[PDB]
C-alpha cells in the first residue's frame, strides 16, 4: 500500500497546488465565481476526499 | 387565554417560521454558494425542514415529494425511538443495572434458547419479563402488522385516549395520513398552528439526526464490534488513543522518533 | 479594492480602508489566521523532519516540539523523547486546517459580502453599536474560556502534562488535585514582579498550572456570560473611545503586556517550560556550574563548605541576605532559582551541606553538567558560548529564542499602542488631519 | 524525522515555513500590479 | 539576630501587604478619592452638554 | 545533491504560484 | 461653573493655562521624577560606597567621597541583592540601605515610571490642544533605550548590578563590559543605532543647513537673519523650492524631498527608527543573543586558522573579559 | 517592429526576486566553503 | 520602617488613584474640538 499511499499524497499535492492558484483567479474574475464556480466546487469536493484518503491509508502504511 | 407560551417570561414566544417557511428559508448551502433560484422548483417551501436538498433530482412533482415524504417521516420516527432505544439499555448495564442484552445488536440472541429480557421501568422497578422468544414474535408481529393496517387503511377500531376521551371509527375519518393529531396528540400540543409549524420541523431535524446516527451505530457495530455506548465511552475516555483510525491499525505503531 | 482618490488612505495604510467593510474586514482576519494556523502547522512538519533523537530538543532549534512535549507527547520519562508521531499529527492538521481558514478568508476578502450589516444582522456590526461589540466580546470571551477548560480537560482527563517536579522523576503525570484555592490563586496575581516574588512567572506547580487555568476557564465564561447580557455602564461610556481603531488600541495595549510576559516566562520559568525541552533558563545554567565543580573539587578533596574565596566570602557555599544557604561566586544572585534536580539538595534551611557531600546522585551531577554546557548565552549566527569564543559549537538556546524575539514583538507591540491609541482619540476629536487653520485653538487660549 | 512512508515529501516540507513571508512580499507585488493605486 | 527588619522581601505577599495596617492605608485613601469622584460624576458629565445614554463618549 | 535540487524545485513552484496569480489576472484583466 | 471640589480640581489638572501643563500623567510624573530627582541629587553628593559586587568591596561614587564630575555616580545595587525589591524600609538601617545600593533601586524604579508618565503628558498636552498625536510615540525610542539599560538589561542578567550606572565613567564601564560578554560592536542593531544617530546627525545638519542658505532676504546685514522671522507669521521664512534646487542639483534631482511634509516625516522616522532598534539590540543582549561571532571563521586548506579583523576585536574583548570584576569569579564560565 | 513595453512592476519584481536571490546566495555562501569556520 | 512603608503606601495610592479617577473624570471630553 506504499505505492498506492504515496499517490494519493502526490495527488493530494498536486491538486492542492490547482487550488492554490486556481481559487484566486476565479474568485477574482467578475465572471468566475458565476460560471466557473461549479468546477471550483469539483476540485474542493476532490481535495477534501483525499485528505480522508490519506488520513485512512495512514493507518495501514505507518 | 392559550395552551401556548413562551418559556422565558412575557412575550418570550418567538416562533419565526420564516426562517423555516417561505423564500428566505434556510438552505443546505449558504447564500454565496447556492443561488435561490437553483433549487429544484418542487421544493417551494412548504414541506418542514425544506432545505432546498434534493441532488440526483429524485423529487420531480408534488406527488413524488408526498410519497417520499410519507417514507421520511415514517423512518424518521422510527429512527428517533431506535437510535433512543438502541443506545439507552446500554448505558444502564455499562453504569452497573442488570440488563441482559445490552447491545443493540445483540439484544435477540438474548431471547434464544429460551433465554429472557429484562424489562427496565428505569426510574422505578426492573422486571424479568417472562414472555419467551415464540410469544415475543407472536405477540410483536401481530400487534404491529394491525397497527400498521390501520395507518394504511386510515381506519381503526374506536377507542380511548386520553385527549380525546372516549372515541369512535368517526374520528379516523378527516386525520392526515402523517399527522393525525387526535388521539395520538393527547397532550393538545398541535393546537396552536403557528407551534405546530415549528414543532414539524424540529420532529423531521431531530428525525433526520437519528436516521444519520442510527446509520453510524449500524457502520459503528460493523467495524468496532462493540455497542455505541462502548463506542462513545471510550472515545471520550481517550479521545486520539480510541477512533477510527486507531481501529484501522490494528498494530502496534511503532515509534517514529 | 479601493484606491486613495475615494479613501484618502494610501497604499501603505491601505489595510485602514477596511475599518467599515466589515464583510472583507472578517476576512482579512480569517486569512491572517489561516496564516498563523498554516506556520503552526509548516513549522510543526519542519522541525519533526529535522529532528535527530540522539541530541535534546533544546539543542535542535526547536520552538513548538517542547510546547507539545509539555502537553505530555511522545515523551518518556526524565524528559526522553520516545515518539515522534504525535508530533507529525499536530503538524497536520493545522496545516490543512489553514487551507480551509485560507479559503474563508480568501472568500470572506474577494467575493463575499463587503458589509454584513445588511445580509446578515448577526454578524453585521458598527463600532459605535458599543452593545454589539460587548456581545462579540462576550462571545469570543466565552470560546477562551473553553480553550482554557481544554487544558484543565488534557491534564486531568485527557493523559495528563507533563510534570517536571513528578515524584521518581519528570515524567507525563495526571493532575488529579488542582489548586483552586483563592489565596493561591490572588497570591499569584498580585505579587511583586521583583526578585524572589516574580509574579506569575513564579508558578511551580502543575496543580497551581491547570489551577489557575481552571479560574481563567470559569471567569471568562463568566466574563462571557456577562458581557453578551449587559451593554457597559455610564462610567465606561464616558471613559473609553467607541471607536474600530480605539479598540484595536485596547488589544494592542493587552498583548504588549502578554508579550512581555511570554519573555519573561519563556526566561525564568521551569514548570510550564520544562529545562528537559527548553534547555537551563539563565539562572538555572549559573546555577548549574558552581554545583559541577562543587562535585568535582570534592572528590579531588576538599571541604566546600570551609572554602573560601579570594574575596573572603564561601568560594562554593555562602548565605543569601536572608540567611538561605546558597552557592557562592556570582551565581550568589541567582539564589532564588529553583530547579527539579537541585531540590532534592534543598532543605528547610536552604542547600542541606550533609545532602551535598553525602548524597548527590549521579542524574543530578549529569544535568548540572548539561546544562552548564548548554547555558542561554550565544550569538546572532548560533554559535554557542560567550561573545570571546571561537566559532565551535552551533548552539542557541531556545529560551533565548522565545524571550528575546517576543520582547521585540511586546515592545513593538506596545508603540501600537501609543500609536493607535493616539490617532483613535485624535480621529473621534476629530484632529487626526491637521488644525484648523481659521480655527486653532491656542490662537484662543490666554498667553503663557 | 517524518515517518518512513512521508520521507520522498521530505523537500517540500523543508521549504513550506518561508511561505508566509512569501504573503507580505505578495501583497507588495499585487500593489505594484495596480499601480500602487 | 543582632537587628530588627520587616523581612518581607521576597516572600510573596499580596500588594506587598506584611501587616494588616497598609490595606487600610490603601482602602481609606482609595475611598476617599472615589467617594470625591463618585458625587461629581453628573457635573462632569453636564459639561458635556449631553446626557450619559447608551449613546455617550468620544465616537468616530 | 538530490535533496537539495528538489528543494530548490519545489521552492521554484511556491516563489512563482504567488505571481502566476497576479500576472493571470493582470493578463485577463481580472479584477485585482 | 464647577462647584465640585473633584470638578474643580480635574478642570485644574487638565488646565492648558498652567505654565507646566500637569495633566493626569503628571500628577504620575511629577512626585515620581521629583522623588528620583532628590535623592539622585543628594547620592550623587553625599552617599557612602556601595558594594556593588556583593564581594564586600565597596565603590565610592559621591563627590565628598573622592569622586570629580566625571567619575562620580551613583552605584548600582549590590550582586547580593539581585532582581530582589529593596525599599528603604526593608532593610534593618538607613546606612544598611546605603551599604546595599538602595539609592540606585530607588531612582531607577521611580525614574522608570517618570518617563513612561512622561510620554503620556506629551500626548495629553497634544490631544488638549488638538494637535495630532505622535510626539509621544518618537519620544518611545528614547525611553525604549533607557528602559532597556536600566530595566531589561537587569532583567534578563538578574541583577541589577548590571544596570547603567547613573555617572559618566559609570556608563563607561557599562559600555566597555557590555562590549566584551555581547560584542554589541558586531551586533546589526547597534549598527542600525549608529546609522541612526550619525544619519539622524547628518539630516539635522543639511535640513538646518538648507533651511539657513535659503532665508529669504528680509534684515540687513549688521543685524541676525533670526530677526527677519516673526513668532505667529502666516507666511514662509524660506524659500523651499530653492532649496530643492540646490539639493537637487548636489546629487539628483530625485535625491531630494519636494515635499515639506514627506522631508520632515523622514527627519523623524529615521534616527525614531534607529533609536528603536538599538534599544532592542540591548534588549535582546538581555537575553544573550549576542552579537555576530566570526572568530576563526577563515581557516585554510590545512586547517590553519587565518586571523581577521573579527579576531582582533576578540583580543581586545578577551582583555576586557578577563578584567572586569576580579574578585568576583570563582569559575571559569561567565554565566552570570 | 514589435510594438509593446515590459510593465514597470514586472520589471521591478523580477529584479526584486534577482536581489534576494543574490542575497541568499551570499547567506549560503557564509554556511559552506571559505569563511563558514568549516 | 513599617511607619515609612505606611506613609509610602497611603502617598502611592493616592497619586495612582488621582490617576484613575482622573481618566475615568470624562477625559476624552476634555479637547478644544467639537
Ligand atoms: C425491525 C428491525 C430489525 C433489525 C434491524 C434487526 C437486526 C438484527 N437482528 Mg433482529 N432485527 C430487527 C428486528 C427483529 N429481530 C427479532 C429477533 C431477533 C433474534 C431472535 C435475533 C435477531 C438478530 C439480529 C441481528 C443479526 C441479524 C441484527 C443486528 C440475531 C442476532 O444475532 O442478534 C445478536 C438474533 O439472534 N433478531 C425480532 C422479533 C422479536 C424482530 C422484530 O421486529
Ligand atoms: C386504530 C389503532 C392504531 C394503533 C394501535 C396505532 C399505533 C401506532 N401508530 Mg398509528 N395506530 C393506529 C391507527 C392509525 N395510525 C395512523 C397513522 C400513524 C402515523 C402517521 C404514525 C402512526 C404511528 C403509530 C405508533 C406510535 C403512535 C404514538 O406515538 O402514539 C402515542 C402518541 C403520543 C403506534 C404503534 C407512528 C409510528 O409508527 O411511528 C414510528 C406514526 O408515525 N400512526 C392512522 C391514519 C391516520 C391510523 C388510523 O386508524
Ligand atoms: C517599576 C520598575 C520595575 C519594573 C519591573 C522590574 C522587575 C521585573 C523583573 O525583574 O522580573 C519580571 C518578572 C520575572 O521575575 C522573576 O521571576 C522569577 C520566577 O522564577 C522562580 O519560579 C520559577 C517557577 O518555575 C522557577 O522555579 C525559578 O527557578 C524561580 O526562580 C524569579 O523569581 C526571579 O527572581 C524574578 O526576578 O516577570 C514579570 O513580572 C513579567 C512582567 C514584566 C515584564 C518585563 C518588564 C517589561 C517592562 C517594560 C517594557
Ligand atoms: C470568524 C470566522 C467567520 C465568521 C464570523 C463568518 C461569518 C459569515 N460567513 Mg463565513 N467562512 C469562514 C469563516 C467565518 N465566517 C471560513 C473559515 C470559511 C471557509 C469554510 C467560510 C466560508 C463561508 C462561505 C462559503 C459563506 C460564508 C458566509 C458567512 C456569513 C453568514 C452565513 C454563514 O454562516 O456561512 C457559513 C457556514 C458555515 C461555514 C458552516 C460551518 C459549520 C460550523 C459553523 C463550523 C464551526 C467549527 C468550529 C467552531 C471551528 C473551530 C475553530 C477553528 C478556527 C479551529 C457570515 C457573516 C456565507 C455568506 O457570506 O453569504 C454570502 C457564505 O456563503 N462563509
Ligand atoms: C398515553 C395515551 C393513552 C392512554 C393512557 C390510553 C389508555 C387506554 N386505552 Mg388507548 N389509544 C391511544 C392512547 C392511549 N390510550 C392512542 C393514541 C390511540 C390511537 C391509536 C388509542 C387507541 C385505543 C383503542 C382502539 C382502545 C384503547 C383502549 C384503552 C384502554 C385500555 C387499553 C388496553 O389495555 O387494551 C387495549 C385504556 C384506559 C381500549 C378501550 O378503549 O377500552 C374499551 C381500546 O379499545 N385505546
Ligand atoms: C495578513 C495580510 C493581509 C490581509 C489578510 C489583507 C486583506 C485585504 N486587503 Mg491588504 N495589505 C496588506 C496585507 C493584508 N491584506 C499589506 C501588507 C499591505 C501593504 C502593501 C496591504 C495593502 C492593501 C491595500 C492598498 C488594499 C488592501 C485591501 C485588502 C482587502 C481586499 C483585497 C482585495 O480585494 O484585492 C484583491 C487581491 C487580489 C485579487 C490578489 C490576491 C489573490 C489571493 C488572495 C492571493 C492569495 C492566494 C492564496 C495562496 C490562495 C489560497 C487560498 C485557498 C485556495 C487555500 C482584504 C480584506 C484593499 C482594501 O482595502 O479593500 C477596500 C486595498 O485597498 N490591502
Ligand atoms: C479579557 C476580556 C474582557 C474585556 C475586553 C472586557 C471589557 C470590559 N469590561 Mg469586562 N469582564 C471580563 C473580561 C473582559 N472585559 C471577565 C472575564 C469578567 C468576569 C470577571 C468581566 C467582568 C466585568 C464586569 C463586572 C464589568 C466589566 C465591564 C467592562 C467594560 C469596562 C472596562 C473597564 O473599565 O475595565 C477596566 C479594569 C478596571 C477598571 C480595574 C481592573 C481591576 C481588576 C479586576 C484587578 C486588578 C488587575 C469593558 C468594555 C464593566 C461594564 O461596563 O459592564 C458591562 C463591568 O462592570 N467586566
Ligand atoms: C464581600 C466582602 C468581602 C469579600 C472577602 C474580601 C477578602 C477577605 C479578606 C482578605 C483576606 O485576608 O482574605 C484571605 C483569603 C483566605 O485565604 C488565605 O489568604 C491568605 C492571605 O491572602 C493566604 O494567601 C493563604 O494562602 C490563604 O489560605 O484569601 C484571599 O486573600 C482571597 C481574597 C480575594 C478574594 C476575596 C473574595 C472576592
Ligand atoms: C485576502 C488577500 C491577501 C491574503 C491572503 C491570504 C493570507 C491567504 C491565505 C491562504 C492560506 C492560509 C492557504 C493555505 C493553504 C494550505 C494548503 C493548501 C495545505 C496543503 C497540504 C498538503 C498539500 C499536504 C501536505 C503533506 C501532509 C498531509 C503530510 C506531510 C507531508 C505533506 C507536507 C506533503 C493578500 C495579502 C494577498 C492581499 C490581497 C487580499
Ligand atoms: C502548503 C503546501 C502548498 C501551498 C503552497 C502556497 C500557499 C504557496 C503560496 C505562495 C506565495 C504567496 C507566493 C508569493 C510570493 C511573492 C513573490 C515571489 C513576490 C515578490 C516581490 C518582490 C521580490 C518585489 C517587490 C517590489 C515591487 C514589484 C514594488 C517596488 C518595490 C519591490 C521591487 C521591492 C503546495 C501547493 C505547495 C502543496 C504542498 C503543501
Ligand atoms: C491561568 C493561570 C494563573 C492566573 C490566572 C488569572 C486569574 C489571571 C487573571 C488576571 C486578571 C483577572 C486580571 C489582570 C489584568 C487586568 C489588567 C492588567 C488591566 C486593567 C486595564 C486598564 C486599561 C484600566 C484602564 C483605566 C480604567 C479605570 C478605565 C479608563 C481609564 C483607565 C484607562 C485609566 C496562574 C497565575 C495561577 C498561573 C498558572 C496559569
Ligand atoms: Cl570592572
Ligand atoms: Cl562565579
Amino acid at each position: 500500500m506504499l505505492l498506492i499511499f504515496q499517490l494519493a499524497l502526490f495527488a493530494f499535492i498536486v491538486v492542492s497546488f490547482l487550488l492554490v492558484v486556481g481559487v484566486p483567479v476565479v474568485l477574482a474574475t467578475p465572471e468566475g465565481w458565476a460560471e466557473n464556480k461549479g468546477t471550483v466546487f469539483s476540485g474542493i469536493g476532490i481535495w477534501f476526499l483525499l485528505v480522508f484518503l490519506v488520513g485512512i491509508l495512514n493507518s495501514f502504511v505507518v | 387565554v392559550s395552551r401556548s407560551g413562551g418559556w422565558l417570561g412575557s412575550d418570550s414566544q418567538n416562533i419565526n417560521l420564516d426562517k423555516w417557511y417561505g423564500p428566505d428559508r434556510v438552505l443546505y448551502l449558504p447564500g454565496g454558494l447556492l443561488a435561490r433560484d437553483e433549487i429544484n422548483p418542487v421544493l417551494n417551501g412548504t414541506l418542514p425542514g425544506d432545505y432546498g436538498y434534493d441532488p440526483l433530482g429524485l423529487a420531480k412533482d408534488a406527488e413524488t415529494l408526498a410519497k417520499y415524504r410519507a417514507n421520511e417521516l415514517l423512518h424518521a420516527r422510527w429512527a428517533m425511538l431506535a437510535a433512543a432505544g438502541a443506545i439507552i439499555p446500554e448505558g444502564l448495564a455499562a453504569n452497573g443495572a442488570d440488563v441482559k442484552g445490552a447491545t443493540w445488536f445483540e439484544t435477540g440472541a438474548a431471547m434464544l434458547n429460551g433465554g429472557t429480557l429484562n424489562w427496565f421501568a428505569v426510574p422505578f422497578v426492573n422486571f424479568n419479563n417472562p414472555l419467551p422468544l415464540f410469544a415475543v414474535v407472536a405477540i410483536n408481529v401481530a400487534l404491529m402488522a394491525a397497527a400498521e393496517n390501520y395507518r394504511r387503511t386510515e381506519d381503526g377500531p374506536a377507542g380511548y385516549a386520553p385527549g380525546v376521551g372516549k372515541f369512535d371509527e368517526s374520528v379516523y375519518s378527516n386525520m392526515d395520513n402523517l399527522y393525525p393529531g387526535g388521539p395520538f396528540d393527547p397532550l393538545g400540543l398541535a393546537d396552536d398552528p403557528e407551534v405546530l409549524a415549528e414543532l414539524k420541523v424540529k420532529e423531521i431535524k431531530n428525525g433526520r439526526l437519528a436516521m444519520v446516527s442510527f446509520l453510524g451505530f449500524a457502520v459503528q457495530a460493523a467495524v468496532t464490534g462493540e455497542g455505541p455506548y462502548a463506542n462513545w465511552s471510550k472515545h471520550v475516555a481517550d479521545p486520539f488513543g480510541y477512533n477510527l483510525l486507531t481501529i484501522l491499525s490494528s498494530e502496534d505503531r511503532a515509534a517514529v522518533l | 479594492g479601493r484606491d486613495q482618490e475615494s479613501t484618502g488612505f494610501a497604499w501603505w495604510a491601505g489595510n485602514a480602508r477596511l475599518i467599515n467593510l466589515s464583510g472583507k474586514l472578517l476576512g482579512a482576519h480569517v486569512a491572517h489566521a489561516g496564516l498563523i494556523v498554516f506556520w503552526a502547522g509548516a513549522m510543526n512538519l519542519f522541525e519533526v523532519a529535522h529532528f535527530v533523537p540522539e541530541k535534546p530538543m533544546y539543542e535542535q532549534g526547536l520552538i513548538l516540539l517542547p510546547h507539545l512535549a509539555t502537553l505530555g507527547y511522545g515523551v518518556g520519562p526524565g524528559g526522553e523523547v520516545i515518539d515522534t508521531y504525535p508530533y507529525f499529527v499536530s503538524g497536520v492538521l493545522h496545516l490543512i486546517s489553514s487551507a480551509v481558514l485560507g479559503f474563508g478568508g480568501v472568500y470572506h476578502s474577494l467575493v463575499g459580502p463587503e458589509t454584513l450589516e445588511e445580509s446578515f444582522p448577526f454578524f453585521g456590526y458598527v463600532w459605535k453599536d458599543k452593545n454589539k461589540m460587548t456581545t462579540i466580546l462576550g462571545i469570543h470571551l466565552i470560546v477562551l474560556g473553553l480553550g482554557a477548560w481544554l487544558l484543565v480537560w488534557k491534564a486531568m482527563y485527557f493523559g495528563g502534562i507533563y510534570d517536571t517536579w513528578a515524584p521518581g522523576g519528570g515524567d507525563v503525570r495526571i493532575i488529579t488535585n488542582p489548586t483552586v484555592s483563592p489565596g493561591v490563586i490572588f497570591g499569584y496575581l498580585f505579587r511583586s514582579p521583583f526578585g524572589g516574588d516574580g509574579w506569575i512567572v513564579s508558578v511551580d506547580n502543575m496543580e497551581d498550572v491547570i489551577g489557575g487555568h481552571i479560574w481563567i476557564g470559569t471567569l471568562c465564561i463568566f466574563g462571557g456570560i456577562w458581557h453578551i447580557l449587559t451593554k457597559p455602564w455610564a462610567w465606561a461610556r464616558r471613559a473609553f473611545v467607541w471607536s474600530g481603531e480605539a479598540y484595536l488600541s485596547y488589544s494592542l495595549g493587552a498583548i504588549s503586556i502578554m508579550g512581555f510576559t511570554a519573555c519573561c516566562m519563556a526566561w525564568f520559568n521551569t514548570t510550564a517550560y520544562p529545562s528537559e525541552f527548553y534547555g537551563p533558563t539563565g539562572p538555572e545554567a549559573s546555577q548549574s556550574q558552581t554545583f559541577t565543580f562543587l562535585v568535582r573539587d570534592q572528590r579531588l578533596g576538599a571541604n566546600v563548605a570551609s572554602a573560601q574565596g579570594p574575596t573572603g566570602l564561601g568560594k562554593y557555599l555562602m548565605r543569601s541576605p536572608t540567611g538561605e544557604i546558597i552557592f557562592g561566586g556570582e551565581t550568589m544572585r541567582f539564589w532564588d532559582f529553583r530547579g527539579p534536580w537541585l531540590e532534592p539538595l534543598r532543605g528547610p534551611n536552604g542547600l542541606d551541606l550533609n545532602k551535598l557531600k553525602n548524597d548527590i546522585q549521579p542524574w543530578q551531577e549529569r544535568r548540572a553538567a548539561e546544562y552548564m554546557t548548554h547555558a542561554p548565552l550565544g550569538s546572532l549566527n548560533s554559535v554557542g558560548g560567550v561573545a570571546t569564543e571561537i566559532n565551535a559549537v552551533n548552539y542557541v538556546s531556545p529560551r533565548s529564542w522565545l524571550a528575546t524575539s517576543h520582547f521585540c514583538l511586546g515592545f513593538f507591540f506596545f508603540v501600537g499602542h501609543l500609536w493607535h491609541a493616539g490617532r483613535a482619540r485624535a480621529a473621534a476629536a476629530g484632529f487626526e488631519k491637521g488644525i484648523d487653520r481659521d480655527n486653532e485653538p491656542v490662537l484662543s487660549m490666554r498667553p503663557l | 524525522k517524518l515517518p518512513e512512508a512521508y520521507a520522498p515529501f521530505d523537500p517540500i516540507v523543508d521549504v513550506l515555513p518561508v511561505i508566509p513571508v512569501l504573503f507580505l512580499l505578495l501583497a507588495l507585488v499585487w500593489q505594484a500590479s495596480v499601480s500602487f493605486r | 539576630l543582632v537587628d530588627d527588619r520587616l523581612a518581607g522581601e521576597g516572600t510573596g505577599k499580596i500588594l506587598g501587604i506584611n501587616d494588616p495596617s497598609l490595606f487600610w492605608a490603601i482602602t481609606i485613601v482609595f475611598t476617599i478619592v472615589w467617594g470625591v469622584f463618585y458625587v461629581s460624576t453628573r457635573e462632569i458629565d453636564a459639561a458635556s452638554d449631553r446626557e450619559n445614554d447608551d449613546d455617550f463618549g468620544l465616537t468616530l | 545533491n538530490l535533496e537539495i535540487v528538489l528543494q530548490l524545485t519545489a521552492l521554484l513552484f511556491i516563489v512563482a504560484a504567488g505571481p502566476l496569480v497576479i500576472v493571470l489576472l493582470s493578463s485577463r484583466g481580472g479584477n485585482l | 461653573e464647577s462647584t465640585s471640589l473633584w470638578a474643580r480640581f480635574c478642570e485644574w489638572v487638565t488646565s492648558t493655562e498652567n505654565r507646566l501643563y500637569i495633566g493626569w500623567f503628571g500628577v504620575l510624573m511629577i512626585p515620581t521624577l521629583l522623588t528620583a530627582t532628590s535623592v539622585f541629587i543628594i547620592a550623587f553628593i553625599a552617599a557612602p560606597p556601595v558594594d556593588i559586587d556583593g564581594i564586600r568591596e565597596p565603590v565610592s561614587g559621591s563627590l565628598l567621597y573622592g569622586n570629580n564630575i566625571i567619575t562620580g555616580a551613583i552605584i548600582p545595587t549590590s550582586n547580593a541583592i539581585g532582581l530582589h525589591f529593596y525599599p528603604i524600609w526593608e532593610a534593618a538601617s538607613l546606612d544598611e540601605w546605603l551599604y546595599n545600593g538602595g539609592p540606585y533601586q530607588l531612582i531607577v524604579c521611580h525614574f522608570f515610571l517618570g518617563v513612561c508618565s512622561y510620554m503620556g503628558r506629551e500626548w495629553e498636552l497634544s490631544f488638549r490642544l488638538g494637535m495630532r498625536p505622535w510626539i509621544a510615540v518618537a519620544y518611545s525610542a528614547p525611553v525604549a533605550a533607557a528602559t532597556a539599560v536600566f530595566i531589561i538589561y537587569p532583567l534578563g542578567q538578574g541583577s541589577f548590578s548590571d544596570g547603567m550606572p547613573l555617572g559618566i565613567s559609570g556608563t563607561f564601564n557599562f559600555m566597555i563590559v557590555f562590549q566584551a560578554e555581547h560584542n554589541i560592536l558586531m551586533h546589526p542593531f547597534h549598527m542600525l543605532g549608529v546609522a541612526g544617530v550619525f544619519g539622524g546627525s547628518l539630516f539635522s545638519a543639511m535640513h538646518g543647513s538648507l533651511v539657513t542658505s535659503s532665508l529669504i532676504r528680509e534684515t540687513t546685514e549688521n543685524e541676525s537673519a533670526n530677526e527677519g522671522y516673526k513668532f505667529g507669521q502666516e507666511e514662509e521664512t524660506y524659500n523651499i523650492v530653492a532649496a530643492h534646487g540646490y539639493f537637487g542639483r548636489l546629487i539628483f534631482q530625485y535625491a531630494s524631498f519636494n515635499n515639506s511634509r514627506s522631508l520632515h516625516f523622514f527627519l523623524a522616522a529615521w534616527p525614531v527608527v534607529g533609536i528603536w532598534f538599538t534599544a532592542l539590540g540591548i534588549s535582546t543582549m538581555a537575553f544573550n543573543l549576542n552579537g555576530f561571532n566570526f572568530n576563526q571563521s577563515v581557516v585554510d586548506s590545512q586547517g590553519r586558522v587565518i586571523n581577521t579583523w573579527a579576531d582582533i576585536i576578540n583580543r581586545a574583548n578577551l582583555g576586557m573579559e578577563v578584567m572586569h570584576e576580579r574578585n568576583a569569579h570563582n569559575f571559569p564560565l561567565d554565566l552570570a | 517592429g514589435t510594438t509593446g513595453r515590459i510593465p514597470l512592476w514586472l520589471v521591478g519584481t523580477v529584479a526584486g526576486v534577482a536581489v534576494i536571490a543574490l542575497v541568499g546566495i551570499f547567506f549560503y555562501g557564509s554556511y559552506v566553503g571559505l569563511g563558514s569556520s568549516l | 520602617m513599617l511607619t515609612l512603608k505606611i506613609f509610602v503606601y497611603t502617598v502611592v495610592t493616592f497619586f495612582v488613584s488621582l490617576f484613575i479617577f482622573g481618566f475615568l473624570s470624562n477625559d476624552p471630553g476634555r479637547n478644544p474640538g467639537q
